[PDB]
């Protein structure tokens, strides 16, 4: 299930366990470039959180080159909510 | 099937997409659309035809969007 | 009932093979489909991809390749060249009979280093000596069965192999030539095809290949297929710019 | 249009077959389907050269191609300029040989004088062949067969 | 740095994608998804076109992952190759007869056309125009 | 029961019968009337002889571009357009090859041979 | 309305040249409809300083090609591609093809070889045995390329333009059986694609500067000049390769886009290299200038000559 | 056949143009684009001609083009609006004699 109401300029993040992989591709290699979220899927108890696990942010969610190639990376906030 | 709300929403995202029944009218009608705003978009096929015919690219471009309004023909039934 | 006028509707596949611009496509259920100018437009367009045949069968893809016995894969020579697979084979060999006890024996006090194959080899293999494959170009799907037929459409008569020439009586090599195949014998006494024909044979309908013998022994032409008024079987069985490329590189 | 590959030989391939079914005219079916135990050739094929005239005349050219009470047959003024499997293969249309031709060549030399015998399937089998190429068209020598002699 | 075993490996991924299982036919699928996005724009696009070949076929398919992985392939596949090659791959069966094969064509078409709608824009046949339609694009036509 | 024949030749059983739908039948009329049984049995039908002989006769080749139009006046307008249609993209050049006499004016290839080689030209 | 030009001297008769022009008839462009086509001879006189009209012949479309070829002239009209000797009443045709797609926007021969270009399918090879005097086809494309014109890079490969971008260069497989009697028998294979980013209106194999190698000069619709170069060493062209294939990767460009991808709008890039991003190590970045050349392991002044110096050998 | 690919004189025809004072100063600068190209000139007030400072590639296609101020500050920023996904904002720095971004922001899809 995605968020995908559309992106914005707000960084997401990584909790630990979730730590390496790209948001989609489920690939740990070769990130290129950072990941962005919406406003809506970024306020509150929400803010700083794995888009993944949920867990805290700590580490940045990043995108995979193969993602960037293809542009999968822009659609927005892909959070499994 | 939630899936589905999402690929209805899919169809909803793109205009131009299709499903299994869609008609000659919807995707003929779509295509030519697409070709409408690229020879917008491309700087250059403006002056293909600008030149082609002895217009202006005001008038070209006037054209082609009046054009994008009804490009294939009237409706199906 | 409404689909029922529609199907009233649902022409004749004469109906369709007359009205038609190109008539080989139209198939079976084609009528059925609801546009079917379209569709035939489309299965009429160029370059174009059909659907695999297997939608309307009830197996399921390969399950009808179930039965056989299958050899196991073939590796590609520049990488047998590099000799691996004998140091797999021996290797395999060894481990096999070694017994249980004997095998965590190794796995406490290893082996350390048994083998080599030294680089340079596979190196050269990989970026000296890859080579291209057979490759099928656009549109040639892969359906069960394929490869049960190995090659074809080489309706060409002088399309001769050295291992069909041994086991059927002629000559392999520089010899394929002057060697008219046991076939071209009864293409001189009795003729090539009726309706097809379209085959000269060499040294019965063609002139002599590069240096052959006139002669009625084991190794000649013998008598090129004539009429009585001297004009032969077909054709005459006896006999009467700047290619380069612009971009390449050194 | 449906030629009967007799003397059908086992390793002789239906792919080849059909290259010289095209080499010949209209290869438009090489088939010797074979026994369901077996799967080499059945002494006995179709193939469908999809034109009379032009399975007719490839009939006559791939004729000859090369692909114990009694039942050996003396064949004389015989071909010198044959080979052992196109021999045996021509003498097997009419039945299997239980003994390929034995050329009674000198030994002086390696050169046949023309004359050898061949251990056929049948007596009858011996006969038709031997009718079929009495005095009839050897490779230079014409042919002559019949019954053999007892050494 | 695939540009280089691309040969050698595919002779294996055709003999493993001429059926021996579902798994087979699902991890096949998975390397060419690779290759593809690998051999982005280094011209080993007629060994991609050879295993498309014999991938496609197992469009019509109905295991989760089976599909699923095909479907990655035919993406990966995509950048690779171009979508000249993938449109008319999925011409014919847009409008069939059948309803799971009119389906499967335009959940492909679908997925080829969100990424990449205006390469397209230079593939489309050419459809012509019946009575009181126009359909032919004369715009594209015009000689000059 | 009509049952149709298995390769261990008994009945083959109905849900199996169902499933390969012996019941239709298709009204092939090149082959002398015959009907078939079984759909790609029909279809194989149309490379099959019977088809084949059945157009020999005809007056119209085995090629594809008939295969499944099975009445007869159809598949001889069928063949009415189609040979229309190659006499068409053959290039004649009785009719096309075109030639000027030396009096200014021009005839097709077949008419000056004709007049040339039948006194004047 | 005159569409087409041949400068061409049949050889029944001598040195006297003549012009012939294309001339279509009432035509209209977006419902497409024409009146007719005039074939216009005119005598070239005064040694080639003034033209005198000879004869117009009808015929059945817009004349949109015309090409010199074995002392007669080959004409594309319409769907058609027919062969055409001389007469003073009028002009007599004595060959014909008609299995052209759509419409034959290009005509460009060889010795004796033609590659004919429609407007939407391709180039399409087509063989002249004058004997029994035929127009017959042996190998074609397998993409649709609306051609603007093409160009002879040797006797099987044509470089091609194209309405949309994209020059393109179609090579014949080296085993053509050239004489014989979907919708081909054998075709054509693609070996490079470049999307230039302008509609290309003329190619020219050509050198420039005196001794310079062969080069292809295309000259596009808004105004551009530019050429593509061949390599001769693998150093060369491992070398550029890794260039650029770092430099899209540090150096992106400013309006958002792909390099890549930009290049390969409408059918994949094949064998060809962005000199244009390479020649921009120039204008980079100390910085950046540093570490891709580090990553060659050269120094600077060896990327930047290696640089200009193939500008040098070829152009100015 | 390996090709490199070359282009000798830029494109020259102009698509789109604004005006504004891009080196900040009330000296105003022209920036125009050709195709795929954008290239910015300042007219000389004195002889009244004009010299084509700066000359950039950008690789993809200019559909729009706008500059603007910001409310009170002394520069003229671009705003790029081209066939990627992206809205793309640009300064002139005389400086270095560059096109500078500042921000980037994706969209949707390319071409
Ligand atoms: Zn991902
Ligand atoms: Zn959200
Ligand atoms: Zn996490």
């Amino acid at each position: 299930i995605f968020c995908r109401k559309q992106a914005g300029v707000a960084i997401g993040r990584l909790c630990e366990k979730c730590d390496g992989k790209c948001v989609i591709c489920d690939s740990y290699v070769r990130p290129c470039t950072l990941v962005r979220i919406c406003d809506e899927c970024n306020y509150g108890s929400y803010q700083g959180r794995c888009v993944i696990c949920g867990g805290p942010g700590v580490s940045d969610a990043y995108y995979c080159k193969e993602c960037t190639i293809q542009e999968k990376d822009r659609d927005g906030c892909p959070k499994i909510v | 099937y939630t899936i589905h709300s999402q690929l209805e929403h899919l169809q909803s995202k793109y205009i131009g997409t299709g499903h299994a029944d869609t008609t000659k009218w919807e995707w003929l009608v779509n295509q030519h659309r697409d070709s409408y705003c690229s020879y917008m978009g491309h700087f250059d096929l403006l002056n293909y035809f600008a030149i082609a015919e002895n217009e202006s690219k005001a008038r070209v471009r006037f054209n082609l969007m009046e054009k994008m309004l009804q490009p294939c023909g009237p409706p199906a039934d | 009932s409404k689909k029922k006028l529609r199907r009233m509707n649902r022409f004749t596949v004469a109906e369709l093979k007359q009205l038609v611009a190109r008539p080989d496509v139209v198939e079976m259920h084609d009528v059925t489909a609801q546009d079917p100018k379209l569709l035939v437009h489309l299965k009429a367009t160029r370059n174009s991809v059909p659907v695999p045949r297997h939608w309307c069968f009830k197996r399921k893809y390969l399950q009808g390749k179930r039965g056989i016995e299958k050899p196991p894969f073939e590796l590609p020579d520049f990488i047998k060249r590099t000799g691996i697979q004998e140091m797999r084979e021996a290797l395999q060999e060894k481990e096999e009979q070694k017994t249980m006890k004997s095998k965590m024996r190794e796995k406490v006090r290893p082996k350390m280093g048994k083998i080599d194959i030294d680089y340079q080899k596979l190196h050269d293999a990989f970026f000296k000596w890859q080579t291209k494959p057979k490759l099928t170009i656009h549109g040639d799907l892969y359906y069960e069965g394929k490869e049960f037929e190995t090659r074809l459409k080489e309706k060409k008569p002088g399309d001769l192999s050295d291992e069909l020439r041994i086991s059927l009586g002629m000559p392999v090599g520089p010899n394929a030539h002057k060697v008219p195949p046991p076939w071209l014998i009864a293409m001189q006494r009795y003729g090539p095809p009726p309706s097809y024909p379209n085959l000269k044979i060499p040294g019965l309908n063609s002139p002599i290949p590069e240096s052959c013998s006139f002669g009625y022994h084991a190794g000649g032409w013998g008598k090129p297929p004539v009429d009585e008024t001297g004009k032969p079987l077909y054709g005459d069985v006896f006999g009467t710019i700047d290619r380069t490329p612009w971009g390449e590189l050194e | 249009a449906t030629v009967y590959v007799g003397g059908l030989d086992e390793k002789v391939s239906e792919p080849l077959l059909w290259e010289l079914f095209l080499q010949a005219g209209p290869v438009v079916n090489t088939h010797m389907p074979k026994d369901r135990v077996t799967g080499q050739h059945q002494g006995y094929g179709f193939v469908e050269f999809l034109s009379e005239e032009d399975a007719d005349y490839a009939i006559k050219i791939m004729n000859m191609i090369k692909l114990d009470v009694g039942a050996n047959i003396f064949i004389g003024n015989l071909d010198p300029e044959i080979d052992e499997k196109l021999l045996y293969d021509t003498f097997s249309a009419f039945g299997v040989i239980l003994q390929t031709p034995k050329i009674m060549r000198d030994p002086d030399t390696g050169n046949s004088k023309g004359y050898a015998f061949i251990n056929f399937a049948s007596f009858d089998a011996s006969d038709a062949a031997i009718e079929a190429m009495n005095g009839q068209y050897l490779c230079n020598r014409p042919i002559t067969v019949s019954y053999a002699f007892k050494k | 740095m695939g540009k280089d075993y691309i040969y050698a490996v595919t002779p294996l991924l055709e003999d493993a994608l001429m059926d021996r299982d579902l798994v087979h036919r699902q991890t096949a699928s998975a390397v060419v998804q690779h290759m593809s996005l690998g051999v982005y724009g280094f011209g080993c696009e007629d060994s991609l076109n050879h295993l498309l070949n014999y991938v496609w076929p197992n469009v019509f398919e109905t295991s989760p992952h089976v599909i699923q992985a095909v479907m990655g392939a035919l993406e990966g596949l995509r950048v690779a190759i171009g979508p000249c090659r993938m449109l008319q791959y999925c011409l014919q069966g847009l409008f069939h007869p059948a309803r799971k094969v009119r389906d499967v064509y335009w959940k492909i078409y679908n997925s080829i056309y969100i990424g990449s709608q205006d390469a397209l824009i230079a593939h489309y046949p050419r459809i012509y125009n019946d009575d009181k339609n126009t359909y032919i694009r004369y715009e594209l036509d015009y000689i000059l | 029961k009509n049952l149709p024949l298995g390769w261990d030749g008994k009945p083959i059983p109905y849900w199996l019968y169902k499933l390969h739908g012996l019941n239709i039948n298709y009204n092939c009329e090149i082959c002398g009337n015959y009907t078939y049984r079984g759909p790609k049995a029909f279809q194989r039908h149309f490379a099959e002889w019977r088809h084949a002989h059945g157009m020999r006769c005809l007056g119209i080749p085995n090629t594809a571009h008939f295969a499944n139009v099975t009445q007869i006046e159809d598949a001889v307008s069928l063949w009415a357009k189609l040979k229309l249609q190659k006499a068409s993209e053959r290039w004649q050049p009785d009719t096309e090859e075109e030639y000027e006499d030396s009096s200014g004016n021009v005839v097709n290839k077949k008419t000056y041979e004709d007049l040339k080689r039948q006194g004047l030209l | 309305a005159a569409f087409s030009v041949a400068v061409c001297r049949f050889s029944n008769t001598g040195e006297d040249w003549y012009v012939l022009v294309g001339v279509a008839k009432d035509l209209i462009l977006n419902p497409r409809s024409v009146a007719g086509g005039f074939v216009y001879t005119y005598k070239l006189v005064n040694n080639g300083e003034k033209l005198e009209f000879l004869h117009k012949t009808p015929v059945e479309e817009v004349p949109a090609a015309i090409a010199p070829f074995q002392g007669r002239v080959l004409i594309g009209v319409g769907k058609l591609l027919r062969v055409y000797d001389l007469g003073k009443k009028k002009l007599l045709r004595k060959c014909e093809n008609k299995h052209i797609a759509n419409y034959i926007s290009g005509i460009q021969t060889i010795g004796h070889r033609v590659i004919v270009s429609d407007v939407q399918e391709s180039f399409i090879w087509v063989r002249y045995k004058r004997n029994e005097n035929q127009l017959i086809i042996f190998a074609d494309d397998t993409y649709p390329r609306w051609v603007t014109t093409a160009s002879l890079l040797d006797y099987d490969t044509v470089a091609g333009a194209d309405k949309f971008g994209n020059i393109c260069v179609v090579r014949l497989p080296p085993n053509t059986n050239d004489e014989v009697d979907n919708g081909a028998s054998q075709k054509a294979e693609v070996i490079m694609n470049y999307h230039v980013g302008e509609t290309v209106l003329s190619l020219q194999k050509t050198t420039l500067i005196p001794g310079g190698s062969e080069s292809l000069v295309y000259t596009t619709l808004s105004g551009g000049i530019g050429i593509l170069v061949p390599f001769t060493s693998h150093e060369d062209h491992d070398f550029f390769q890794h260039v650029e294939m770092h430099l899209r990767s540090e150096h992106p460009p400013l309006c958002g886009r792909d390099h890549l991808s930009f290049r390969s709008y409408y059918f994949p890039v094949k064998n060809v290299i962005d000199g244009d991003l390479c020649e921009q190590f120039n204008s980079m970045e100390p910085n950046k200038q540093k570490n891709v050349s580090e990553e060659l392991d050269r120094t600077p002044p060896e990327v930047s000559k290696k640089l200009e110096d193939i500008r040098t050998r070829y152009a100015f | 056949m390996f090709l490199y690919n070359l282009t000798l004189q830029r494109a020259t025809g102009i698509s789109f143009a604004i005006h504004g004072n891009f080196s900040g100063t009330k000296q105003q600068e022209i920036v125009v684009s050709r195709g795929k190209i954008l290239e910015l000139l300042r007219p000389d007030p004195n002889t009244g001609k004009v010299h084509t400072l700066l000359t950039v590639e950008v690789f993809g296609v200019i559909r729009s083009l706008m500059a603007f101020r910001l409310t009170g500050g002394t520069k003229d920023y671009i705003v790029v609006g081209s066939d990627s996904g992206r809205i793309v904002i640009l300064e002139y720095q005389p400086s270095k004699n560059m096109f500078e971004k500042i921000h980037q922001e994706t969209f949707g899809k390319s071409g």
